[PDB]
């Protein structure tokens, strides 16, 4: 799954709603993302974009903003918002929307035991997309099976029902450990 | 349909005047009580394996409360167990009993 | 920073303390406009046998959604700064300029 | 002794960490590695040549590890072998996570 | 004295009567708080009996394995069969942690047979014939080293029934009152003696006297006093016309010198207190799970007997304590819920219809799931 | 996350494919199926028997893992497979950095050891814990990387000392006190404490904690003969015959919490082994 | 009493969305269990009615369509998961619809069997622009949980839909101080949103119940054919003394071997309630015991041989 | 027989740990504090 | 059938002050295991409750830190030493217990004089140890509450030292879950593991927390006796007096909407308004 900032994943995961991270609303959130990547990947982007979602489902809006804001004046997307997070707050009472002392960020609880969290935490609706790339298309298996002609050797690929490839970086690394009775067998029976 | 049988005060009476020549077995309940409807069950059962080798009849106390205090009630699930030879005795059995229990006596008393 | 919230903490504590449970919570019931003092809460157990918890629960009744949902910085559990809470406009506009 | 260690302990065995830890001892009585791989590959090959049929859950060369274990004083389970002492029934599965 | 050498701290309580399985002394007309619109909405589904009567309590051995249970230390005295089923009854109080040294076992006496003349015209039985053997017990076989142990008796009028048991159970309330006990009387009327107010209050006025804390259900106290009830008793709202505190006045014709509590229960519903200087109430659940097998309500009452006697024992000095005997009477209120309940679930449900389940020797039961079925 | 090292997950779909000629012996040998072409249709019809068989038979036999770009020796390592259910293979997290992979979009490749020669290969020489240490200097090559780094950081990293925890200065006017280290992580549960509240505690071994050579702020010694010393971060209480009657430790609960878990490691092994 | 609970607001949104808040003296924890425990099981543990097969007649796959109607036969199925039903009883039970002619067919027009009730009577199922015909056939379940589409293998005409059995959308809690000083006492709040099949008060008393039933099973006594029978006792003990020997020796107790009291008394306490213990505890044991002397021993041995021959570890080398 | 640390720990410094440890006990050991150091540092994070 | 069974499947007494417990519960639908180990493991550690020592008095001296006569051991010491003495009882209220000895030598253990319903786990553990003959009197409160650490410390009237308390009876708790799916359904395990100090056995504990846990829920259950288009009406439009309408407008009335949800009580405060005029703004409304 990705976002539209560079952030891509894969799924490790399931969980039941009642063992999920839970907003003072009492709303569950449905996917949660590590911290640790965006000062490697220098997107900040998603952080605007997170942010300015939770304010648009909240006052019924949908944005649509031009690139290169700054043109205007200094600081212009920080001031979009953090006012329309404000807006939302104020109209729909929920004061945890807009804090003061940290914008942008909240305290959440854990469902396993309903303890807070210590320290405040970004939430927002994005945007995330499902790519082409499934794990049903991805796995293989193979025992026996249809050799080839010349070279009497596995077929290639899985639609064919083949096997994979010892080559010859995997052989080198074979032979550092002194495997010597695996490797002959790859290469004979 | 089931075999057991609610009677009468009354009927119950002329029985005992008259001849008999298997044994009756007369069981005092009452609908509220828990312990009763289990016995109920098992009643029926001995009513299956006698088959005709005896009478076992009911009677609600609730409604007749002055028969039940003279022929001694003290609780609510109480089995009375008569003889056709009416010179030896009668048995009253208090509390669930087990079933082989109740085979017994139908059989050696 | 944190040397001060504390300190703005601490005398949340006290207030309710002095006040009582009924006149602290009351800021957020804004349909009870009857007295809440401490004297006034026993003068009704005497005379109606409700006591202090009694009464409590009877303002909550008149309570707005909206409201409660403002009532929760003063959760045990996450606390929210005092001058946070009661903050006006014109000043949380200055955080964007 | 350490007041709470019982579940780490149970795990160790439960785990399979037994037979790493066994491995380590019996390599530190030796200078070649390749020559101890090629001496237990030998004498699985005569257990199994001798008593074709008790293999196939029980493998051959764990039975070599346990025999050498026990040999020298620490008791082993043949095969490091545990049975599932709370299964539910036949044919139910433990989904180990 | 061997008594600083064994006797420990929780006091020992000794409990006597007769063993019995599943006895129910009585029955009578009552009311519960319920939600009344609960049962509406799941008329389908729930159990509920059409008109509510209710036990005033089980047999003796019932209250020693409940006491048993909370923690106690419980001793059981009495006689009963070397027959099967004796022996197996003395099983199962032993397993469930109930001192049975007390109890004596006789080879010609039977467990719960009673041989009786045929009697009079009328059917006017004589039970005289052969007595059974849990009202064949004689003064010679009450064991005194138990007696002494013990700072608590307890007893019910059902062993107060036949004439010769009578006379040992008031011997072993008086020995014990000498030796220093104290003293727990539960009138559990049987069912002989309802036939008038009169008769029954001079048949238990010796043992009113002897007792240090009586025990008494709504119902009774207002036939020994003397009141007619006047509630619907059969409605689907809770009215206060039911649930009333009879006045300290009404109560006071009972009283003895002796005499520090009265208890008066409505079921878990409502418990009352009078002692001579105050009088009060709590209140509690009674909405419980109940199957057609539980609805008597009797495991409440011997859950609330071991309560009350739990807490009594281990602090003994506040008896008369108003705050004590307020905690008192919440914990019984919950043991009491705690037993029903896990009753329902023990016993299970009789077969609704299509009833091919299997069946157990003597009879069958199904899971609250399975009668919750379709069709 | 919850795999041990040795262990890795693989799906069962997966395995049905690489094992399953032992699974037909299985079969056979148990007699619930009478021939060959009898066995497969079995393994077929996806019943559940096939399922028992199958654990039973992977139960001591290892398998290879491999990424792709197999730049060293630690490209491939061998593992014991665990069932799980699921279309993905599972790794510990610490074998990542051998491997040289991320959780975007790589993928692996299984092979089945057939031979007893094999088997003992790897087994004894290809398995993580033999190969703890990388060829080129001897470096450690399983560290704790990210996400756990941040938390042993967070346990150890301190507490506000001077300006930052008092408004205004302790002179013009931490408190518990615990015996031993198990009480202690026991009121961070009861939410007594917190893991960065300073505390002191009772340590009735030798000296061990790593501070600065420094001498003591202040040293107050009574007319009877007892000397008080106050060090930064240790109280050490001394007598006229010149015995250390006690010594007490300035510290946080997040330090003693990584002490604890490096211990009771250590002594739990041991325990096992006998 | 002390504690007191009750409904400070109720709603209703819309036929499909409730709301109740509550209020409830409590001590210094408490409000954190009854507050983690409580959403657990109102998000988790109450069950619910939906439908869960349908019979579309004539079609030749979901991914078809059909004239007359503005939908495909996969919307169809769409909008028939979001339906909400009510009943107490558990089993599989038949529902049909029948409608005809041009318009739109709502919930109502689902003929219903006696113990399954609907709720909205607005739901959309269908929109229909043309004289034509629309039976269908469904079938409705009560269970817990979700389930997946497992028999893809179906008889003719019969497609499966995904039920989600859970009937209540959202909850959430809170816990403030009552100011009291050194006792420090708290109030908890609840709030509960619900689809409307159940009430939010009925939801919170569904769910107390059936935490008490999972904290119930404890206080029965431990498990060491058929459960649910009166006489479980006894027929346990009949096969106790029949089956075996060494086994029967756990139904004798220290009790009926008659001891005199002191002795009694000491061996109970120090955790010997059966004979079984008795004999495999050693002479030197019994020494062990405070307050037992040489005499006793002699005692005990003395009564217990003219009982039975044996001495396990009674008899010493 | 360790010490006792009261200073915060950076990637340099658990390297050089999970060297002298290896170096004191073996890989035998090391390996069992490694997977329950990482189970301490996921839960506190 | 289907019917949850608890057995308890290992036990060991290690010290007199320590035991330890693992029980198993029968099989459990998905999702049930956490909740009830969450649970549990809560109310083991808080619910239960527990006796321990408040308070001592020392009567021979006042010195905050003065090592007297003979003890080998200082004011501190002791006051530690104490506070770990376990107990067991069913107190409801305080109570008082002392300590005498004369002893030239002392192993000052087990010497506490205590009420009938207290009672000591272990005799063995070690309050102080007296160099010389002397004599030692000291004077000590008791109490019972559910590990509520403290309150606010009391005024020291004599020389009376409060000590800090931990009433919690159960060491550690921990659960574990095991899944055993196969098949049509899943089927869990809950195992749970209990210490405790040996003032109650792990298995008495696990089922006071059962009946803790019951009675905290029992109270939901409880039943008592019996015994808009005038938003878009604006003020401008209803015509109303100058002086009223430049009044209304400065309090933020702007639309009818608000005049009703204002009341007269609530008039009154806003400045320069007069009653008169709460009568002429009934009048304009009477119109309608
Ligand atoms: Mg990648
Ligand atoms: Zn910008």
């Amino acid at each position: 799954v990705a976002g539209r900032h560079g952030n891509k994943g894969i799924i490790s995961k399931i969980l039941p709603r009642q063992d999920m991270p839970y907003l003072q609303d009492g709303r569950s959130v449905d996917m949660v993302f590590n911290p640790l990547g965006v000062p490697s990947r220098m997107n900040v982007g998603q952080i605007f974009e997170c942010s300015l979602g939770l304010a648009g489902s909240l006052l019924d809006r949908h944005y649509r903003i031009a690139p290169f804001d700054e043109r205007y004046e200094q600081e212009a997307s920080r001031k979009l918002v953090f006012s329309e997070l404000y807006e939302a707050s104020k109209q729909t009472a929920n004061p945890w929307v807009f804090e003061p002392e940290y914008p942008g960020k909240s305290r959440i609880f854990d469902g396993r035991t309903g303890n807070p969290f210590e320290q405040p935490v970004i939430i927002g609706k994005p945007y995330i997309l499902k790519l082409i790339h499934q794990v049903d298309d991805k796995i293989h298996g193979r025992s026996s099976g249809h050799y080839a002609l010349v070279t009497q050797q596995p077929l290639r690929g899985r639609a064919k029902q083949g096997g994979q490839r010892v080559g010859e970086m995997e052989v080198w690394a074979l032979e550092g450990f002194g495997v010597a009775h695996i490797l002959q067998e790859m290469l004979t029976y | 349909d089931y075999l057991v049988k609610k009677v009468s005060a009354k009927d119950i009476q002329e029985l005992i005047k008259g001849e008999r020549n298997v044994p009756l077995i007369i069981d005092f309940y009452a609908t509220w009580c828990g312990p009763c409807i289990l016995m109920a069950q098992e009643l029926e059962m001995l009513a299956v394996e006698y088959e005709s080798n005896a009478l076992i009849v009911k009677v609600d106390t609730d409604d007749e409360y002055e028969f039940a205090r003279d022929m001694q009630v003290r609780g609510l699930p109480t089995l009375y167990f008569i003889s056709p030879d009416p010179n030896k005795d009668a048995i009253r059995t208090e509390g669930l009993i087990p079933i082989q229990m109740m085979r017994d006596i139908i059989n050696n008393d | 920073r944190h040397l001060y919230k504390k300190e703005r903490l601490q005398a949340e504590k006290e207030k309710l303390e002095k006040i009582g449970p009924i006149a602290y919570y009351s800021e957020w019931v804004q349909a009870w406009k009857k007295d809440t003092s401490r004297e006034a809460i026993q003068k009704h157990f005497e005379e109606t046998g409700e006591d202090e918890n009694t009464q409590l629960i009877e303002m909550f009744c008149h309570q707005t959604d909206r409201e409660y949902r403002i009532m929760m910085g003063t959760d045990i559990r996450i606390p929210r700064d005092p001058l946070a809470m009661r903050m006006r406009e014109d000043q949380i506009k200055q955080i964007w300029g | 002794r350490i007041p709470f260690l019982e579940e780490q302990v149970r795990k160790i065995r439960d785990g399979g960490k037994l037979l790493t830890m066994d491995i380590h001892r019996l390599l530190l009585n030796e200078d070649n590695r390749f020559d101890f791989v090629n001496e237990i590959a030998a004498e699985a090959k005569q257990y199994v040549e001798n008593n074709r049929d008790e293999y196939g859950a029980k493998k051959a060369i764990l039975h070599v590890l346990s025999n050498r274990m026990n040999d020298a004083g620490v008791y082993r389970a043949e095969a490091y072998m545990e049975s599932d002492p709370f299964k539910p029934g036949p044919g139910y599965l433990k989904d180990e996570l | 004295e061997d008594i600083s050498f064994s006797y420990g701290w929780p006091p020992l309580v000794c409990c006597f009567g007769a063993a019995q399985h599943a006895f129910v002394p009585s029955g009578r007309p009552s009311n519960r708080l319920v939600d009344h619109e609960w049962h509406e909405r799941m008329k389908d589904a729930i159990w509920d009996p059409e008109k509510f009567t209710r036990a005033p309590g089980g047999c003796s051995s019932n209250v020693a394995v409940a006491l048993a249970s909370l923690g106690g230390k419980v001793a059981f005295m009495g006689k009963l069969g070397d027959d099967d089923f004796g022996q197996s009854l003395v099983y199962f109080m032993n397993i469930n942690k109930v001192q049975t040294r007390s109890v004596r076992l006789d080879s010609k006496k039977a467990t719960a047979i009673t041989h009786m003349k045929i009697g009079k015209r009328g059917g006017l039985r004589m039970t005289t014939t052969k007595p059974s053997a849990e009202d064949s017990l004689l003064k010679s076989e009450i064991n005194i080293d138990v007696l002494k142990e013990a700072k608590m008796f307890y007893f019910n009028t059902f062993s107060m029934l036949d004439p010769n048991m009578r006379l040992t159970t008031l011997r072993a309330t008086k020995i014990s009152k000498k030796l220093g006990g104290v003293v727990f009387y539960d009138v559990n009327l049987p069912f002989p003696l309802w036939e008038s107010g009169d008769k029954a209050k001079t048949f238990i006025q010796q043992a009113w006297d002897l007792a240090d804390i009586i025990e008494v259900t709504k119902q009774e106290l207002e036939f020994l006093c003397g009141i007619k009830p006047s509630e619907r008793f059969d409605t689907k709202d809770n009215d206060r016309s039911k649930f009333t505190h009879y006045p300290p006045e009404v109560i006071a014709p009972l009283w003895h010198e002796n005499l520090k509590v009265l208890f008066v229960t409505n079921g878990t519903s409502k418990i009352h207190y009078y002692t001579k200087e105050h009088n009060s109430a709590v209140l509690g659940l009674e909405d419980v799970p109940l199957t057609p097998y539980t609805s008597d309500m009797s495991a409440s009452g011997d859950g609330i007997i071991a309560g009350i006697i739990r807490m009594l024992t281990v602090q003994p000095h506040l008896m008369t304590d108003k705050g004590y005997l307020e905690r008192t009477l919440k914990y019984a209120i919950s043991c009491g819920v705690v037993d029903q309940w896990l009753q329902a679930r023990r016993l299970g449900y009789p077969p609704k219809e299509g009833m091919e389940d299997d069946v157990v020797p003597d009879d069958h039961g199904i899971k609250s799931v399975t009668e919750r079925e379709y069709r | 996350p919850s795999l041990s090292l040795h262990r890795c997950g693989l799906p069962r779909e997966i395995a049905i494919e690489l094992f399953q000629t032992f699974v037909i012996r299985g079969l056979i040998r148990q007699h619930l199926a009478s021939n060959i072409g009898v066995a497969k249709s079995k393994i077929r019809e996806k019943e559940p028997i096939v399922w028992e068989i199958l654990q039973e038979v992977m139960q001591g036999h290892p398998v290879l893992l491999n990424r792709a770009p197999t730049l060293h020796r630690l490209g491939i390592q061998a593992f014991q497979p665990v069932l799980v259910e699921g279309r993905a293979i599972c790794l510990h997290p610490l074998v990542c950095k051998g491997f040289n992979a991320d959780f975007d979009g790589d993928q692996m490749a299984v092979h089945v050891p057939l031979s007893l020669e094999a088997q003992v290969e790897a087994r004894l020489l290809m398995f993580s814990h033999m190969n703890l240490l990388s060829p080129a200097i001897g470096d450690p090559i399983s560290v704790p990387t990210q996400d756990m780094l941040i938390g042993l950081y967070v346990l150890t990293s301190g507490n506000h000392r001077g300006i930052c925890v008092n408004r205004y200065n302790p002179c013009n006017r931490k408190e518990p006190f615990f015996s031993n280290s198990y009480d202690a992580i026991g009121a961070y549960r009861q939410k007594r404490i917190n893991l960065d509240s300073p505390l002191w505690l009772r340590w009735r071994l030798d000296q061990r904690v790593i501070a600065s050579r420094e001498t003591p702020i202040e040293v107050h010694y009574e007319s009877l003969g007892t000397f008080y010393e106050i060090y930064g971060h240790y109280l050490i209480v001394r007598s006229l015959k010149k015995q250390i009657l006690f010594i007490y430790i300035r510290t946080t609960v997040g330090h003693i919490a990584l002490y604890r878990e490096i211990e009771e490691a250590i002594q739990g092994f041991s325990r096992a082994y006998s | 009493r002390t504690l007191q609970w009750k409904c400070v607001e109720s709603r209703t949104d819309s036929k499909r969305l409730y709301y109740g808040r509550f209020i409830l003296p409590l001590m210094k924890g408490q409000a954190d269990t009854i507050g983690i425990a409580m959403r657990r099981a109102l998000l988790g543990e109450i069950e619910g009615t939906c439908i869960t097969r349908v019979k579309s007649e004539k079609v030749p796959h979901e991914y078809s369509t059909i004239t007359g109607i503005q939908e495909s036969v996969h919307e169809i199925l769409m909008n028939l998961k979001e339906i909400i039903l009510r009943s107490n009883l558990y089993g599989t039970s038949d529902a049909s619809i029948c409608v005809k002619g041009p318009g739109s067919v709502t919930a109502q027009d689902i003929i219903l069997p006696p113990y399954v009730e609907i709720v909205d009577n607005t739901q959309h199922i269908a929109s229909l622009t043309e004289p034509i015909d629309f039976c269908i056939g469904l079938q409705i379940e009560r269970n817990r949980g979700y389930l997946i589409k497992t028999p893809h293998n179906f008889q003719d005409g019969s497609y499966p839909i995904d039920a989600v059995f859970m009937p209540v959308r959202n909850a959430n809690h809170s816990i403030h101080s009552y100011g009291n000083g050194n006792e420090k006492q708290e109030i908890l709040f609840l709030e509960i949103w619900t689809n409307g099949s159940l009430t939010p008060k009925e939801a919170l008393h569904e769910a107390s119940r059936n935490l008490i039933d999972l904290f119930i099973p404890f206080l029965h006594m431990e498990e060491d054919t058929v459960p649910l029978s009166p006489f479980t006792f006894h027929d346990k003990l009949a096969k106790l003394i029949k089956n075996k020997k060494k086994i029967a020796l756990k139904s004798i107790f220290i009790d009926q071997s008659e001891l005199p009291s002191r002795i009694y008394n000491c061996l109970k306490m120090s955790n010997i309630y059966t004979l079984l213990d008795l004999l495999n505890n050693s002479q030197e044991d019994l020494m062990k015991i405070e307050h037992f002397r040489s005499e006793d021993v002699k005692r005990i041995l003395g009564i217990l041989e003219k009982y039975f021959v044996i001495d396990l570890a009674k008899n010493k080398f | 027989n360790l010490v006792f640390h009261n200073k915060a720990i950076n990637g340099t410094a658990m390297k050089r740990l999970i060297s002298r440890l290896i170096d004191h006990f073996g890989m035998a050991y090391t390996s069992h504090i490694l997977d329950q150091v990482k189970t301490l540092g996921f839960q506190q994070a």
